[PDB]
């Protein structure tokens, strides 16, 4: 149940209900995870971060190769990885490490985890989801269309969508799981509208806007707003591969609700800390730089995360130079806290009608 | 007119040498016997100050040689000492900087002036005198500092053993004279003398004439036989003052710990099994990379209160060891430190409750089985202090 509050300049402010029956604020982001954990964080350290999303993103690519053990476990992936109190959306691909392209046919899609290619027909896909038991999952889809190749991306995804719906209708396990429809069609306007209008015909719980990643062209942004125009209002709109703050804001203006949070993880992995301001009148610093060796300030003055309240730039610099994993822990805590705080500021700006100002504040720092 | 004692004894076993005490240190009182993890081992594996505190750690080690390289003593000075640099509020113990974690390829021969470091590719050498070792540890600001000693392997023989032992006495005196603020840091002597009972006896007799707040037992755990190991430990505790702490360096195996507590030791350190996938348990260890754990959905130890055992299954740890090894190594290191701290907490509770002999018998029974299956040296060491199995 998606209940809106306002649509200020095409931006959807609201909350999703009946999830138990937990809730998720929109616009918002999903907690990014790799192979069943928020990277470098635990239950304890995650509890201190403020504004943690209600729902966490898992990827088939990192879990598919663990099918056997999970089916034996029976109680689903959330319980298996030790955080059963959380909601999980299971997408097909990891946004950071998607794997080699060109293995999609009208009959199977392949993902790569730590080991070897896991090729999945519809049956195998649904059999894996029966073991994972996520609350939401992306339906199997062809997102590799990037003219005649775009027509196929729609039809394969339509074919996968209806087969998965059939199998879900007769699977007791997947009854309480919500399928997300996937809009394809690549960069061909005609197919995007077709995928949009045809996927909406089916009773999916939400929509995934696939193939809009950057390298984000204003051409793609036009397709995006044209696609969201064909989509109903009462259903959530997710997007994949869009996480940088300026891109997030462009997509929110065009009706997109939910975002992946892989951006703060990427910042962490290169030894960097988010510093961009998101409240009042450079977006990151590289803690490996020698200028931080004697800098005893926190990463961000006034930040409330455990890293900033209790550790210095100097210390984190040292930890990176000696490759201690505590560096990645403290950077992940700060970067997630900063990024979730950024989304809190978006929802507050929408409430107060100041999103245009926040966009200029973000875009002058990126 | 001796110096004030930093330890008080709260209970003693009537048969054995087991002691339960408290160390009144500038960053808090520490219950003994105590296992002291290396702080950088935990942080290298992503363990925070909060997590290490949460496990019950109240004193941990800093490695002076490594800290002297990165970030260096001057920077730790500007950072307000090691406590401020790493944001650690409890106690710290640092070594002299001349031996621990120093590669033999990096050392030239010891002289009376001190230890000599070599720099790569025929570069110039660096001296570490006893006076400079104390000054470095003054800058680190740790609560316990160790004398600079002349360390030789426990399996070296010949005149070098006696030579190094006597130089260690002389360097002790120089460290005492250099340490101008015993009201702020506690300097410990280190007994040497190898496996030579006469040399170690001499080192014990002479070093205890120096009024330092505590005594460590060095030179052991370097490949000697177990027969010789425990007899040297017992020789040492028989001559170290009862009213000061006994710190046994480089002993961390659970069975060794329990036996050495029974011989009268108070503090322990040891360096790492988590990298092989091993989880410490009361029957020894679990090798979680083995296929038999792939579908084992129970925790490492249902009675372990560590965050790994209250959150995760063997099956999940087994999957991560393969798929996300860095993450698994965090979880295993947290549990392995927890196990060591819980072992010593349980040891301490048994001495306060006057049931240490029964605790040892339960420990050995769980760890080995019948008396015949227990290590022969441990049976003999324990029998020498009235604990029969
Ligand atoms: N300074 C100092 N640090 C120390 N750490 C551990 C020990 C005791 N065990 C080491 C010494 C000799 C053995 O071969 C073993 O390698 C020690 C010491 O005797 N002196
Ligand atoms: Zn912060
Ligand atoms: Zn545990």
């Amino acid at each position: 149940k998606l209940s809106l509050i306002k649509v200020v300049n095409g931006c959807r402010l609201g909350k999703i209900q009946n999830l138990g029956d937990c809730t998720v604020d929109i616009p918002g982001c999903l907690l990014y995870t790799r192979t069943g954990s928020a990277p470098h964080l635990t239950h304890q350290t995650l509890r201190n971060i403020h504004g943690v999303p209600g729902i966490a993103q898992l990827t088939l690519s990192s879990l598919a190769e663990h099918h056997e053990v999970l089916a034996e476990y029976k109680k689903g992936v959330g319980s298996f990885i030790g955080m059963p109190e959380s909601l999980f959306y299971c997408s097909l691909h990891d946004p950071v490490t998607p794997g080699p392209a060109g293995y999609v046919t009208s009959k199977s899609v392949s993902v790569w985890g730590f080991g070897g290619r896991v090729e999945m027909t519809v049956s195998k896909f649904m059999a894996i989801q029966e073991a994972l038991q996520p609350d939401w999952f992306q339906c199997l889809s062809d997102g590799e269309a990037s003219i005649k190749r775009a027509r196929k991306s729609v039809d394969r995804s339509l074919l996968f969508l209806d087969s998965c719906l059939r199998l879900q209708e007769e699977s007791e396990v997947l009854q309480k799981s919500v399928i997300i429809g996937v809009i394809e069609g690549g960069d061909v306007m005609e197919e995007r509208l077709r995928s949009a209008r045809e996927t909406a015909k089916r009773p999916v719980g939400g929509f995934l806007l696939d193939g809009f990643q950057g390298d984000v062209t204003e051409t793609r942004l036009h397709l995006l707003s044209s696609v969201t125009a064909e989509l109903p209002e009462d259903k959530p709109r997710l997007i994949c591969g869009v996480s940088r703050p300026d891109e997030v804001l462009e997509c929110i203006e065009r009706g997109v609700d939910l975002f992946e949070s892989f951006f703060p993880y990427q910042v962490t992995e290169r030894g960097c800390a988010l510093t961009f301001t998101f409240d009042c009148q450079s977006f990151e610093i590289n803690l490996k730089e020698k200028k931080y060796q004697e800098d005893f300030d926190p990463l961000v003055r006034g930040c409330s995360c455990y890293c900033c309240k209790n550790h210095t730039r100097a210390y984190i610099h040292h930890l990176l130079m000696t490759n201690e994993l505590l560096a990645g822990v403290l950077l992940m805590m700060h970067n997630f806290e900063h990024y979730f705080g950024f989304f809190c500021s978006i929802r507050e700006a929408l409430k107060n009608d100041t999103l245009a100002q926040l966009k200029e504040l973000i875009c002058r720092q990126m | 007119e001796s110096a004030p004692r930093i330890m008080r004894l709260v209970a003693e076993c009537s048969r054995s040498g087991a002691r339960a005490g408290e160390l009144r240190l500038p960053h808090g009182t520490v219950a003994t016997p105590v296992f002291m993890p290396v702080g950088t081992q935990a942080t290298m594996k992503g363990i925070t100050t909060e997590q290490l505190d949460s496990l019950g750690c109240r004193i941990c080690l800093g490695n002076t040689y490594h800290l002297g390289l990165r970030p260096g003593p001057e920077l730790i000075r500007k950072a307000q000492g090691l406590h401020g640099f790493m944001n650690w509020p409890h106690n710290l113990l640092t070594d002299s900087g001349g031996f621990q974690m120093v590669s033999l390829f990096s050392l030239s021969e010891v002289t009376e002036e001190g230890v000599h470091f070599r720099s790569p590719y025929d570069g110039e050498e660096t001296l570490l005198s006893p006076e400079r070792s104390v000054e470095i540890q003054n800058a680190l600001g740790s609560d316990i500092i160790m004398q600079l000693d002349h360390v030789v392997s426990s399996t070296v023989t010949g005149p070098l053993v006696e030579e190094a032992m006597h130089r260690s006495v002389r360097w002790l005196d120089r460290c005492i004279a250099a340490h101008k603020h015993p009201d702020k840091q506690n300097l410990f002597a280190i007994i040497q003398g190898g496996l030579n009972a006469d040399l170690r006896t001499t080192c014990l007799k002479e070093m205890t004439k120096r009024d330092v707040p505590g005594f460590a037992i060095g030179g052991l755990s370097g490949g000697e036989s177990k027969a010789q190991f425990w007899k040297m430990v017992a020789l040492s505790t028989s001559m170290l003052p009862k009213d000061k702490p006994r710190y046994l360096m480089g002993v961390g195996y659970a069975t060794d710990l329990v036996v050495c507590v029974a011989l009268g030791c108070d503090m322990f350190d040891c360096v790492r099994t988590a990298r092989f996938g091993s989880a410490l348990v009361p029957t020894g260890n679990l090798q979680l990379k083995k296929k038999q754990y792939a579908k084992d959905f129970s925790p490492i130890n249902p009675e372990c209160p560590c965050p790994t055992c209250q959150t995760h299954s063997r099956a999940f740890l087994h999957a991560l060891l393969h798929s996300d090894n860095t993450t698994a190594l965090h979880h295993l290191t947290v549990h392995n430190i927890a196990y060591q701290l819980q072992l010593l907490s349980a040891v301490r509770s048994s001495i306060l409750e006057q049931r240490f002999p029964d605790f040892v018998r339960n420990f050995m029974r769980t760890m080995y089985g019948d008396h015949s299956l227990c290590p022969a040296w441990a049976v003999e060491a324990l029998a020498s202090v009235g604990i029969m199995l």
